[PDB]
């Protein structure tokens, strides 16, 4: 991709997605998406290895179909209604109808399928921008329907989503899917909540984006793939990996990190709905990320690893490269939790 | 003895008793955030003196 | 919308074609003109849950 | 700012500086066999600056003062122990052959930043495509483990595809005999410690692999040493060469760009030589890996990022 | 001195600092006087001043 | 000295799946 | 709860009315602990970069303690604002709303019979 | 410090915890009410607007 | 209260600028300073506890915890010099900062006066004696001793956020001394059971309880020794500490459905100390012989006697110190000979007479030997439990058979008897280990005089 | 014997820890591991639509 | 030699080097340092003077206050006769009893 | 609701039945996707044509426009399926099971 080029690639992602959240017709927040997925492809194939056209086109079907979902949705609202504004469905199947596209969009349910599978394929910059970004546009539709959506429906996908999410972690080497389902369980955190109050559902958003930013960072720097590649790193730079545990940390959610505030509001509203049961089954199913968690920081900081002698090569010279920003994640998704009221300026 | 090497070995004891005098003055300055029920305690609720202003600081 | 500029900026973009009791081109009413302009006037800033 | 996203969206396109004496040339030949001087004399007379054979220290050389930090600090290798003692538990011939193509991968990689910086040329001796003529002629020496090099040339494939081959590619054609009856003169015991196969066997690996795989690469001109001694003959053969056949001519300010993204970053250029793969002579367990780095932290200077360490005599660190 | 090249951060960067600090600055006395502006007008907001 | 990993720790998360069986052996 | 609220602005940090409101003070506990978030990121990126992590970049920490502070001065006026509406249209509905919001005229316990539990 | 220091003072924590304790409940139970019944200034989800729509005369009589 | 807290805090900024040589003799004299800073948190009123500030409180039952919580960090700095001079400074800087960030985390979970306050950090602690025990560990199994640990702490510690937050919306207040004032009986629904069930297995499981033990043998056996002590001698006690203060509002359920808890624990101590007795494994029996005394106070709080209370605050700290010394001790044979195996070295007083005198009073403190506040704690529960019921004396008493028939038995194989002449490794004992030995157990006959002060609130 | 070999070593550490840890270990890779093909993975989204429109019927 | 690993350092005995070590660290001038700054605060002040103050608190608990109260009340009802303390304290003219 | 937008609503039905119900042919697959835009289309047009929603009436092409976008990249994915691996079935790319 060409570099002025290759901004523009991401310029209509940007603005695609933006078009989600701006506009108030039915059709337009359809067109946002394609914008969105038209442009996504040609970055997930920036590098063009045959894993990456093989990553990209997986994504394409899963994403084309969704949208092709999310069209009758729309169309039989439209029959059954008359209306574009983005307001409750007034006919249920188009209700549950839209819900079961928005998911492949998100990844929730079992179509949480294709989401490790492109991760591996696409590089980790193009994974950066995939978990990340490519999830803030089908939370705002749902953040807006949220008046009319099948409690049992979103709380079913929500829940099964942090259970598979979890539990297919515990398998993994490779770092993209194991951070994958790490997300699959975290696109579970979120949407359970989201009937009761959607103000939550932001918040763990904002610190699922800052902490998965500042995750894929460490990635990049470390630039490594492989559990194996990842526990050289200890040697060539102990900051990046001594950091990568904190984070880490923060995954799990254990407090005093910032990663426990989601997991302690979500629990909180959930209560104040009288759902005790379903916010303590996602308690003990985070665990199982916590695990993958530990065993990833295992072989990264706690234990040192074998290292190489050609390695001591690269002690002489240094990052050339930067990105900026990567400091301010680290702090701002570590160190969060005494600003807990500040939740309500979301509000 | 130069001035500069004892700072530059002695320096970090002095900030130990300042942090904690330090404390002191939230403590007391935590103090006057409750005064709520200034003088009207049932068990305390002294007749006030001219010399001093209430019962405690 | 999410995060309304349509209202803010003060230009309209999609609202124009929205509901089908809105202007139309050449004044071609739409077939249920006449039930969209009271059920519009009637659940107007009353509220979303205080409408059905 | 290097060349990248700003650089080449602000017009700077490498074809502009790119020219016909723009090339990258490397003289290949037997051991001693006098590719060096050769070297010399295509560089000043066709004006194009020259790159040194790259050796353990060659990094030593290109950051800091240039001087051979400890060997047990850079390398951890000896050609002396290769060339007394080959064959031993320690395996001092690989440690000695992958230290040596990754320094060989970062000398070509910065003489592709020159070529692609300034347009000046680069006069090399050997390069990353020269290193299997060693490894190959040694392994058949009963010299190392199979596993080695399958290990090598894998890490080799990964990283030397990614470059782009030579201009054109100088050789000195030297009689093995004659080679072996040089060394007996040279004097240095360590050298007088051969075998008269392996002399032939970097001599068969020149005329198997490098000389025919890469003909039809970018060029080949196999000069005698007879007349390699004769400077004008080598170097007048040099710009009465049309060099159609090869992947320059296909390389718009696209590649130009991709190629000079990977090798600006000295971290990537050699990214791939630590491979997590497990030979004994290539992994270091955690003790030495932790000490040893230790030491190069207090080593002078390479502590901080260069530019930032008071050791050295870096000022107005507060406001740097 | 001992490095043979000149590092990217070798020589101080001279405008980048420059700004950095002019950039607090601003950040500063911006920021006071916001202060003192929402104060004020908070007195009268209430009839306090 | 404490104990750290040895390259058959290292092999242990070493394959394609960390934790394999006959299916994913292959 | 509150996008829906009548009158509400959308892409407007601090409506008018929250002036009305106490600004947070400089010396606020919480508007201090962001300053001190700033620092921890000055600690970081001279970590990351391998520089003096104590006394390199000083102006690039002083960057990132003023710029945290002001994003921080903001954020705890929208904090306080939305606390307070919060707490308005609470109290708001309470006095329109009396039936709904009973007073029980509580009475103490000598009246009251609250069964004791023999512990032993 | 002798005792009406921390008499007066635990005084002034079970004072502010106590009405913190009852506001919270007041909020729960508001907060259901509110998204209950509508009838109130949060919890009000969008409607179509007046204006969108037109009062100028049609082709068609009947509208 | 930041008389405490603030200086502790600091710390971090002190150590991490320390210079290369002093950073250990920075972390101690300023730690022992901080630790009569806590010795003033001795001051008590009758009942109304020390309400410094909106969030922070302190009573006749936390403080014994906060002094000894303070007081201990310089003696795993001095106990942690020998096993870690050889690693470089700034990871020297970091352990410390790790055992000064655990002991920050206690003092402020100590002295919480929100329910939630304290369980942000109470299970806060666990971060950093993770990367203690883990990184720092010397055997291979200390990388699954830390999964054991975290993963069977959070096993209850989630369930009782879940119940934090419904008492929260339910009473509408988590204060102590809200909650407290307005204690209500819990009901015998089985909604309430499930409830009282949440809000008592978070501590019942890092009390630990019969069954739900195996972290402490796979943690403090592997642990490093510095780690190993903290564990045992505080961290065990955050569920005990929090055990009195909810056990407010569990009323009445508590007496109807600790059966199956007080079972456990009975058995379970007779279990654990007869266990004890047949270890090959030093480190592993002062591992179960804590667990056997703590499993005493499990029952202490279960009968909820004013009794019980007494010596449940007492036993904590008086075991809470008698794990230190023979942790310490046990360390001093290790890295002597690098193994904890008490079958290779027997009869050290023939070469560390000094030591042994050190060994014997540790031992005869876990004895409970009156007047030491060991017996008297732990005599409270006697007679608390022959309240309860008669018949409960023989159980336990069997715990006064299997206590000295091992508390003892160390002794005559590691510090008493002759001695294999294989060994010349043993050399003399360093004043280090004797000096951290007089703060270990001078303490423990000290306030034996006075023991009013450590009883707890029930004054 | 009946103190840690049946008991403490084995028997407590066979219910919770071991097998709890063995079922998220057991069935991973019965959900984890997947074959692959493109077409197994829409058809799984198949039967998700029906039993989502019918079984439950999340519409009724 | 698989995986190339250093010899497994010995002990380093502190006495050897200066047969006045302390356990405290390699150089003897800051060994003899760290036993006197143990063996100040440590138990000079937190042990000694710690104990004077913690054997010295002024009315832990005011169990005095109830003493010399205890001494003040008894007396009172046995001057009049009544039975000191009674059955009850919250005495049935202002409780309510159910019905 | 008359049979006209029953038959066309069940006509897309079946598309998807078509479309995620896979084969060995990922261009039948995509003709499938191409394919459900007409039902929707069609279906589209029904109803604004029969509600007079004269505004609306743009709004089938403006969705038939980016009709042909999905299809028009999916045929490129198609033909460096066929670059790097010859045919079209799909089966020979798996090698991001792993
Ligand atoms: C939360 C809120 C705060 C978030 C703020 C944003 C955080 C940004 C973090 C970036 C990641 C850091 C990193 O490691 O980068 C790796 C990677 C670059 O790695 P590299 O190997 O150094 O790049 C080599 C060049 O690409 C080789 O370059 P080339 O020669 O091929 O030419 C390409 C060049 C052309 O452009 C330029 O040269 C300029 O573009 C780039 O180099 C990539 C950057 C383009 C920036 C465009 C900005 C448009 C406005 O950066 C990215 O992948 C960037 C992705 C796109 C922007 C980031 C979006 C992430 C945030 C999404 C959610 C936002 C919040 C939602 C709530
Ligand atoms: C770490 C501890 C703190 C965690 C909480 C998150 C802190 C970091 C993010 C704070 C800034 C983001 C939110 C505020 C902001 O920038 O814009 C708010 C708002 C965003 O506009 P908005 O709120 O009109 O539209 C967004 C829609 N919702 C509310 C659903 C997200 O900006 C405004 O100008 C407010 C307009 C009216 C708000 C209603
Ligand atoms: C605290 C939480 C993590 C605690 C455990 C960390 C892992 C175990 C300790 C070893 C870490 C790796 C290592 O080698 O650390 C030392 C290394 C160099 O020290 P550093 O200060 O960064 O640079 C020299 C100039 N000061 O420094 C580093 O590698 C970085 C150390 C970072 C410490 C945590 C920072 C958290 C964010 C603030
Ligand atoms: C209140 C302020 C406190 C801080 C500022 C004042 C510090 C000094 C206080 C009085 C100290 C009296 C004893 C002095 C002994 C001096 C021994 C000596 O000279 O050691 C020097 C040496 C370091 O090297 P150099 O300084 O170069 O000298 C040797 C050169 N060959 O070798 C070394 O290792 C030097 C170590 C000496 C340490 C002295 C004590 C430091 C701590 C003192 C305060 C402790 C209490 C803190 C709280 C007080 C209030 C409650
Ligand atoms: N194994 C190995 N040896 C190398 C490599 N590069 C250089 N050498 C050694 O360096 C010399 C390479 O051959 P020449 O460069 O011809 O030898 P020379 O003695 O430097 O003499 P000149 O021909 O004048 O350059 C031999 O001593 C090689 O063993 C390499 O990549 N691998």
């Amino acid at each position: 991709m060409n570099p002025i080029i290759y901004t523009t690639l991401i310029m209509t992602v940007m603005s695609g997605t933006m078009l989600v959240m701006i506009s108030s017709h039915w059709l337009l927040i359809w067109i946002g998406f394609e914008m969105n997925l038209l442009a996504m492809i040609p970055v997930l194939m920036k590098n063009f290895n045959p894993r990456a056209t093989e990553a990209a086109t997986k994504y394409f079907l899963t994403q084309a179909t969704a949208s092709m979902m999310l069209m009758m949705a729309i169309i039989i609202n439209l029959l059954y209604s008359g209306q574009w504004t983005i307001t409750k469905m007034f006919n249920p199947v188009a209700m549950t109808m839209m819900t079961m596209a928005l998911a492949m969009k998100l990844g929730l349910s079992p179509f949480h399928f294709w989401v490790p599978e492109v991760t591996q394929g696409i590089s980790l910059q193009a994974g950066l921008l995939l978990l990340t970004w490519q999830k803030l546009a089908p939370l705002s539709v749902l953040c807006q329907i949220s008046q009319s959506i099948n409690p049992n429906l979103m709380l079913t996908m929500a829940m099964l989503s942090i259970l598979i999410g979890g539990w297919g972690g515990l398998n993994q080497t490779q770092l993209r899917k194991i951070m994958a389902y790490s997300s699959i369980a975290h696109m579970g955190w979120m949407t359970a909540v989201l009937p009761y109050n959607t103000t939550m559902t932001i918040l763990n958003l904002l610190i699922y984006i800052t902490m998965t930013l500042a995750m894929f960072m460490l990635l990049i720097h470390s630039s490594a793939t492989t559990t194996l590649s990842l526990s050289h790193t200890w040697n060539k730079m102990p900051v990046i990996t001594s950091l990568m545990m904190v984070t880490l940390l923060s995954m799990g959610g254990l407090p005093p990190l910032s990663g426990f505030m989601p997991k302690w509001m979500i629990i909180q509203e959930m209560t104040k709905n009288e759902s005790i049961i379903m916010p303590t089954l996602m308690a003990m199913t985070a665990l199982l990320n916590l695990y993958f968690y530990m065993r990833l920081a295992y072989s990264s900081s706690l234990t040192m690893f074998p290292s190489t002698n050609n390695m001591k090569m690269k002690w002489q010279f240094e990052h050339t490269k930067q990105m900026k920003l990567l400091p301010t994640m680290i702090v701002l998704s570590t160190l969060v939790l005494p600003m807990t009221p500040a939740l309500s300026s979301l509000n | 003895m130069n001035v500069l090497q004892i700072v530059r070995d002695h320096w970090v004891h002095i900030l130990v008793p300042v942090g904690f005098v330090f404390g002191c003055y939230l403590d007391r300055r935590s103090d006057e955030k409750l005064t709520a029920f200034r003088n009207k305690s049932l068990l305390f609720k002294r007749e006030l003196r001219p010399n001093e202003e209430v019962t405690w600081k | 919308p999410f995060f309304d500029v349509q209202k803010r900026l003060g230009l309209d973009l999609d609202r124009w074609m929205t509901i089908q009791s809105a202007e139309q081109p050449h004044k071609i009413p739409g077939r249920c003109h006449a039930f969209e302009k009271e059920w519009i006037e009637c659940a107007h800033g009353i509220g979303g849950i205080r409408a059905e | 700012l290097q060349y990248g996203p700003l650089a080449f969206v602000l017009g700077e396109r490498t074809t502009r500086k790119l020219t016909e004496t723009s090339k990258v040339i490397t003289v290949d030949g037997n051991i001693c066999s006098g590719k060096g001087r050769l070297a010399r004399e295509i560089a000043e007379k066709l004006g194009l600056r020259h790159f040194p054979e790259a050796g353990i220290h060659y990094a030593d050389s290109t950051t800091g003062d240039g001087k051979p930090l400890d060997v047990q600090l850079s390398g951890n290798c000896s050609l002396e122990k290769f060339y007394d003692d080959p064959k031993s538990n320690d395996g001092n011939s690989y440690r000695l052959q992958s230290w040596l193509y990754a320094s060989r991968l970062l000398q070509y990689a910065d003489a592709l930043e020159h070529l692609l910086s300034t347009g000046q040329g680069v006069v090399l001796e050997r390069s990353i495509y020269s290193d299997f003529v060693f490894l190959e002629a040694m392994y058949r020496q009963g010299f190392i483990r199979k596993q080695c090099v399958e290990h090598y040339n894998e890490v080799k494939k990964v990283t030397a595809c990614e470059y782009l081959p030579p201009h054109v590619v100088v050789y000195v054609d030297v009689p093995v005999p004659e080679i072996q009856s040089r060394i007996q003169k040279k004097g240095n015991p360590h050298e007088m410690k051969i075998t008269a196969a392996y002399l032939q066997d970097i001599e068969n690996a020149y005329k198997k692999t490098f000389l025919p795989e890469m003909s039809e690469k970018c060029e080949v001109l196999q000069y005698s040493a007879r007349e390699a001694e004769d400077a004008e003959k080598v170097v007048e053969d040099i710009e009465y060469l049309k060099c159609d056949k090869g992947p320059w001519p296909d390389q718009d300010d696209r590649t130009f760009h991709r190629l000079r993204m990977l090798v600006q970053n000295k971290l990537e250029v050699l990214n791939y030589t630590t491979i997590p793969v497990y030979l004994p002579e290539i992994t270091i367990g955690a003790h030495q890996s932790d000490r040893v780095f230790q030491k190069f932290t207090e080593l002078p200077g390479r502590k901080y990022s260069p530019g930032y360490n008071e050791d050295v005599g870096d000022k107005w660190i507060w406001l740097k | 001195k001992f490095y043979i090249r000149e590092p990217p951060h070798g020589s101080p960067d001279w405008l980048k600092v420059g700004l950095t600090l002019g950039t607090s600055v601003f950040l500063w006395i911006y920021l006071i006087k916001q202060h003192k502006e929402d104060v004020l007008e908070y007195k009268r907001r209430n009839g306090l001043e | 000295r404490q104990w750290q990993p040895d390259v058959e720790w290292a092999e242990q998360f070493g394959g394609a799946v960390m934790y394999p069986t006959k299916e994913t052996a292959h | 709860m509150m996008s829906g609220r009548p009158g509400r602005v959308p892409l407007q940090f601090l409506p008018n009315e929250a002036r009305s409101l106490p600004p947070p003070k400089l010396t606020d506990p919480r508007l201090v602990y962001m300053g001190f978030l700033g620092y921890c990121s000055g600690l970081i990126d001279n970590a990351i970069r391998r520089r003096p992590v104590v006394s390199a970049g000083l102006h690039r920490q002083l960057l990132y303690v003023t710029s945290f502070v002001f994003f921080g001065y903001y954020l705890l006026k929208r904090q306080d604002y939305m606390y307070a509406l919060r707490d308005h249209d609470m109290f708001a509905y309470v006095k329109s709303h009396p039936e709904d919001f009973p007073e029980k005229d509580k009475k103490t316990y000598g009246e009251i019979l609250e069964e004791f539990h023999p512990v032993r | 410090d002798g005792p009406e220091k921390n008499y007066e003072k635990t005084m002034a924590i079970l004072q502010i915890e106590a009405e913190k304790a009852e506001l919270r409940l007041k909020e729960l139970e508001v907060r259901r009410l509110m998204r209950a019944r509508g009838d109130g200034p949060w919890y009000q989800y969008p409607t179509i607007d007046k204006a969108l729509i037109d009062h100028s005369p049609k082709t068609t009589p009947d509208n | 209260m930041l008389k405490i807290i603030i200086p502790t805090t600091m710390l971090l900024p002190m150590t991490w600028m320390s210079k290369h040589n002093m950073i250990w003799i920075n972390a101690t004299v300023h730690s022992l300073l901080i630790s009569l800073i806590s010795l003033s948190l001795l001051n008590q009123l009758g009942e109304n506890s020390l309400n410094f500030s909106l969030t922070f409180f302190s009573d006749s039952l936390s403080a014994p915890l906060l002094v000894l919580t303070t007081w201990l960090l310089p003696l795993m700095l001095m106990a942690s010099q020998s096993h870690l001079s050889k690693e470089t400074t700034t990871r020297k800087k970091l352990y410390i900062t790790m055992l000064i960030l655990l002991q920050l985390f206690l003092i402020m979970t100590f002295t919480a006066t929100e329910l939630i306050l304290f369980y942000i950090l109470f299970e806060a602690t666990l971060v950093p004696t993770l990367i203690i025990i883990t990184r720092w560990g010397n055997q291979t199994e200390r990388l699954n001793a830390g999964l054991y640990f975290l993963f069977y702490t959070l096993a209850g510690s989630l369930p009782l956020l879940v119940a934090l937050v419904y008492i929260q919306n339910t009473t509408g207040s988590l204060n102590f001394l809200i909650i407290h004032y307005w204690s209500h009986p819990l009901s015998n629904s089985w909604s309430n059971i499930f409830m009282w069930l949440a809000c008592i297995m978070a501590f019942m499981v890092k009390m630990p309880l019969y069954g739900l033990h195996l972290w402490l043998p796979k943690a403090h056996v592997e642990a490093p020794i510095a780690g190993s002590m903290v564990l045992a001698a505080v961290l065990l006690k955050l569920g005990g500490y929090g055990m009195m203060r909810i056990t407010t509002i569990l009323n009445p359920l508590t007496n109807y459905m600790a059966y199956p808890f007080l079972m456990l624990s009975m058995w379970g101590m007779i279990m654990t100390s007869s266990i004890c007795l047949r270890q090959t494994d030093l480190k592993s029996l002062i591992a179960y012989s804590s667990v056997s005394h703590m499993a005493l106070v499990i029952v202490a709080i279960m009968i909820q006697t004013p009794w019980s209370f007494m010596g449940a605050t007492a036993l904590m700290i008086a075991h809470g110190l008698t794990s230190s010394m023979l942790f310490c001790l046990a360390n001093t044979n290790y890295e002597r000979v690098h193994s904890r195996t008490m079958i290779l070295a027997r009869g050290l007083q023939t070469l560390l007479p000094l030591m042994a005198t050190w060994w014997l009073m540790a031992s005869l403190t876990n004895l409970a030997l009156p007047p030491s506040i060991n017996l008297i704690g732990e005599l409270f529960i006697i007679t608390a439990s022959f309240s309860w019921s008669n018949i409960t004396i023989i159980l336990m008493g069997m715990n006064m058979m299997i206590t000295a028939l091992y508390s003892l038995y160390m002794l005559i194989t590691t510090q008493r008897g002759k001695y294999t002449h294989h060994i010349n490794n043993i050399k003399a004992s360093f004043t280090r280990e004797n000096a951290l030995m007089a703060l270990h157990i001078l303490p423990l006959l000290l306030l034996t005089l006075n023991p009013k002060m450590i009883l707890g609130p029930l004054y | 014997k009946s103190a840690s070999s049946l008991l403490d070593l084995i028997w407590l550490e066979t219910i919770l820890p071991k097998t709890t840890s063995f079922i998220q270990m057991k069935m991973s890779i019965m959900v984890s591991n997947q074959k692959g093909l493109i077409k197994l993975y829409f058809l799984s989204f198949l039967i998700t639509i029906m039993i989502s429109m019918t079984l439950f019927n999340y519409h009724e | 030699i698989r995986l190339q690993e250093d010899p497994d350092p010995e002990d380093e005995n502190l006495y050897e080097k200066n047969p006045d070590s302390h356990g405290y660290d390699k150089d003897p001038i800051v060994d003899l340092w760290n036993m006197r700054v143990v063996f100040f605060f440590g138990f000079s002040i937190v042990l000694v003077l710690g104990s004077t103050f913690v054997a010295y608190l002024p009315d832990y608990r005011m169990q005095e206050w109830a003493r010399r109260e205890a001494e003040r009340l008894v007396k009172y009802r046995e001057a009049n006769g009544l039975p000191l303390m009674e059955s009850n304290c919250f005495d049935p003219n202002k409780i309510q009893l159910p019905e | 609701m008359p049979l006209v937008y029953m038959n066309i609503i069940m006509a897309f039905a079946i598309a998807l039945a078509g479309l995620l119900m896979y084969r060995s042919h990922l261009m039948s697959s995509l003709l499938c996707l191409e394919g459900m835009m007409l039902s929707l289309f069609i279906m589209s047009t029904l109803i604004i044509l029969n509600t007079h929603f004269t505004l609306a009436n743009m709004m089938p092409i403006i969705l038939l426009v980016f009709a042909a976008c999905e299809a028009a990249l999916g045929l490129s994915l198609l033909v460096m399926v066929s670059n790097t691996y010859g045919t079209d079935y799909v089966q020979n790319l798996n090698l991001l099971q792993c």
